[PDB]
């Protein structure tokens, strides 16, 4: 649960990095 | 004027290998000084110009 | 103004924060892009860079009075700037992941140094006002490590342990 | 007309925060702890009267945030000091419910009931806490009968199962420092009295006196045991 | 609106920001010198005053903390934890400023409950500094043990950190 | 209905049953109020406002 | 656990 | 913002 | 804790 | 939002199966 | 929206 | 009303 | 609408 | 859109 | 990983 | 036989 929030913060950073 | 930021430190890292150059006025053994220029009124005013005066003594030896 | 404050923290001069060398400061706040509150904290942030260059003059005088324990006290003091300088490079990647973060986290890391840096500055000022020479720096730091402040009492025990090693050298070679 | 209603609605939302507004003025009754709010005259008297149904909510919200201010000002160690911290927590859960309208004031339209169905969940807590406050006004609270008064108020309120659950949370969090001194006395034999939170007091023979005011929620025969 | 949101942070960080407030003590009450504005900004910036008044009292306590280690090994180790609780206030200021710039609503009512939860944290620290104006190690252990005899494990946990750290 | 909830107020006097029926009668009142909001959100004219 | 949620809230607002 | 504050209070209740 | 975290993340976005 | 909340409850029931 | 989320959930549970 | 039938019809076509 | 598509899924399962 | 969302839950469950 | 990314697309839709 | 009949009727709609 706590690691899923950290992976969601990395996916939101990778979405802005891919754009 | 504008000189290249984060690339003049790669160009002093240049000087430290090939020691006689034009970006740095190491004209003689007793006097080794650097003058680049004053850089612009945003984005690293004078700190970077203070660091070049430090490494001037380290290319001096 | 992310890079301007890490580098006002390293101790080098500017023309907004005009600094001559190693003792003197003019604040020079006729600044348009900082607030009257935000120059007050830059004076709070400069007071932790003022004692850092009151520190390198204590290095270059002894490295590069006299005594064999003065520079034994110097490799004690490089260990107290080592997580300091380790914290200086962790702020660097903070300014690259997002270069829009304001200064209060940098204020937050320096409230952590706010009880390490004066508490060693009161030590060296008490050192230089008794004009100490020899083993009696090691006794001065021993009643300074008699104090608490649990991060700082380990720090004045690490500066104690390195010049006790030079004591440990002596009675090893003497025997 | 409806813009004059809207700024009165925003004045009303500040009054329920617990702070003085602009057109709604505050009149002291007992030292402005029971606040009789008074709005000025409106060109439409009816929408003024709809606000009049809502000023008892901030009146009763002012009574319980100052009840939990009073018991900590004398540093009471009793179980009423732990009962009021739930009231502080229920007051913290109050302020997040108001900020949803501040989020709705960004994009959104108020109605007469868009006020009401936020206020009626809170005017029901107000009227339950005002019944708590008037039992305090009759004379109480020392520790063991703080639990007795709270036990009477839950057994009275049985029939509204919505706020029966929150008064269940009040009567079991108030008993949390008391059930310490249950466990310390019936299983170890040690006592702690900041003022006194347990009815059994000292004074070989060495007899004890139970006080006739700190009787718990149940009657005397289990208290003698 | 937003200029008052910027004005509270500077008094949250220390002494006065945009305007002068001329109040060391009793609260750092904010004067704007304006009458034609609404009468509901002076009260919000009086809630922001008691948070900043109680902040600078902790900072001047750490300024008086500086000793070699004078009349007690307990006295400044008490303040070592109080700098930790001063440190916790600064991280809660680091969430506020990230709201201010662009990268929620910038209203005074939303940040009131964001400061109402520090208001239960800081105001019981004000009771911890009031009890020990004049003090000595060994008597600090009689100060925090009188604070753990109160119930309510909200600040009773917080003084149990101080009880376990004064005793150390 | 609004006056009946005003004469309701007892400690819990002569019955638990009578002050559950009132609580149901206030649970009837929340359904008249939800109507008053959907017609005021129906008022949006910028549906026609006829009687 | 609250410091990690405060860091994710400061990063999700900067993601857009 | 309101849903994120409720989740922030849930993490504070667990810790 | 997985369903409440996913519901709060979608409602915030 | 609410459809994702019911989908998350359906995801917990599908992972239980 | 919520009914369509349950209509597809009952179809995914059928497979 | 019709959007709930469109989401259910596409899943019934995938089941067949 | 939605109930008519629900009965269409029942008649498709009766043929299967 | 809904048919692709049901395929994501089918690959997540199985 | 990719299941959370596809669920984020369902939350974005 | 039955699978192609269900697919052709679904393709017409």
């Amino acid at each position: 649960a706590a690691a899923a929030a950290a992976a969601a913060a990395a996916a939101a950073a990778a979405a802005a990095a891919a754009a | 004027t504008i000189v290249t930021e984060t690339q003049v430190i790669r160009e002093t890292l240049w000087l430290l290998s090939g020691v006689k150059k034009l970006l740095i006025f190491q004209l003689n053994d007793g006097k080794v000084n650097v003058r680049n220029d004053i850089i612009v009124t945003h984005m690293t005013q004078n700190c970077l110009r203070s660091v070049l005066e430090q490494i001037a003594a380290y290319g001096q030896v | 103004m992310i890079h301007e404050l890490l580098l006002a923290l390293s101790g080098y001069p500017g023309s907004i924060f005009t600094w001559n060398k190693r003792t003197g400061l003019q604040v020079s706040q006729d600044i348009p892009f900082l607030h009257p509150g935000e120059t007050s904290v830059l004076n709070r942030l400069c007071k932790l860079g003022t004692d850092y260059i009151r520190f390198t003059e204590f290095i270059e005088q002894y490295t590069g009075l006299h005594g064999i324990y003065l520079r034994a006290f110097c490799r004690g003091l490089d260990s107290i700037l080592q997580p300091y300088r380790q914290a200086l490079l962790d702020l660097e990647q903070e300014f690259l992941a997002d270069p829009h973060l304001s200064i209060s986290h940098i204020n937050y890391s320096l409230d952590q140094f706010h009880l390490l840096f004066p508490s060693i500055m009161v030590v060296v000022e008490q050192i230089k006002s008794q004009k100490i020479h020899g083993c009696q720096i090691l006794e001065t730091v021993y009643k300074h490590s008699c104090g608490g402040l649990p991060p700082v009492r380990s720090a004045l025990e690490k500066t104690l342990a390195v010049c006790h090693g030079v004591m440990y050298k002596q009675l090893s070679a003497w025997m | 007309l409806p813009s004059q209603e809207t700024c009165l609605v925003e004045d009303l939302l500040y009054i329920l925060i617990g702070v003085d507004g602009r057109y709604i003025s505050v009149q002291p009754l007992v030292g402005r702890q029971s606040r009789s709010f008074s709005v000025e005259q409106n060109l439409d008297s009816s929408v003024k009267e709809l606000v009049n149904r809502i000023l008892p909510v901030a009146t009763n919200y002012s009574t319980v945030t100052r009840f939990v201010e009073e018991n900590s000002s004398f540093e009471y160690g009793q179980v009423n000091h732990a009962l009021g911290a739930a009231m502080r927590t229920l007051g913290k859960e109050y302020m997040i419910l108001i900020s949803q309208l501040e989020h709705l004031q960004r994009q959104g339209l108020l109605s007469l009931q868009k006020l009401w169905f936020y206020i009626q969940p809170t005017l029901r807590t107000m009227e339950v806490l005002a019944s708590i406050a008037t039992s305090l006004n009759k004379g109480e609270c020392f520790g063991g009968a703080t639990l007795s008064l709270l036990h009477d108020r839950t057994f009275g309120y049985t029939g509204d199962s919505q706020a029966q659950e929150l008064c269940l949370y009040l009567t079991k969090a108030a008993s949390a420092p008391y059930f310490d001194i249950l466990e310390r006395w019936i299983y170890r034999g040690i006592i702690n009295d900041p003022y006194s939170e347990f009815m059994v007091e000292e004074h070989w023979d060495q007899r004890y006196t139970i006080v006739q005011q700190q009787i718990p929620s149940f009657l005397q025969k289990v208290a003698d045991k | 609106e937003t200029s008052l949101v910027r004005d509270l942070l500077y008094v949250f960080q220390g002494i006065d920001g945009k305007f002068v407030k001329m109040c060391n003590s009793e609260n750092c009450y904010k004067v704007d010198g304006k009458v034609a504005v609404s009468k509901s900004l002076k009260d919000i910036t009086s809630k922001l005053s008691e948070l900043g008044w109680l902040h600078n009292k902790i900072k001047k306590y750490t300024d008086q903390r500086s000793l070699d280690r004078a009349f007690g090994l307990v006295g400044q180790s008490f303040c070592a934890a109080l700098h930790q609780e001063l440190k916790e206030y600064y991280r809660l200021l680091s969430v506020l400023h990230s709201q201010l710039q662009v990268e929620s609503s910038l209203t005074l009512r939303r940040l009131l409950v964001w400061t109402f939860d520090p208001k239960i944290r800081l105001k019981t620290l004000a009771a911890l500094v009031d009890h020990c104006q004049g003090r000595k190690g060994g008597e600090l252990a009689s100060a925090v043990h009188a604070y753990t005899k109160t119930g309510d494990p909200y600040m009773r946990s917080l003084v149990q950190h101080i009880l376990g750290l004064v005793a150390y």
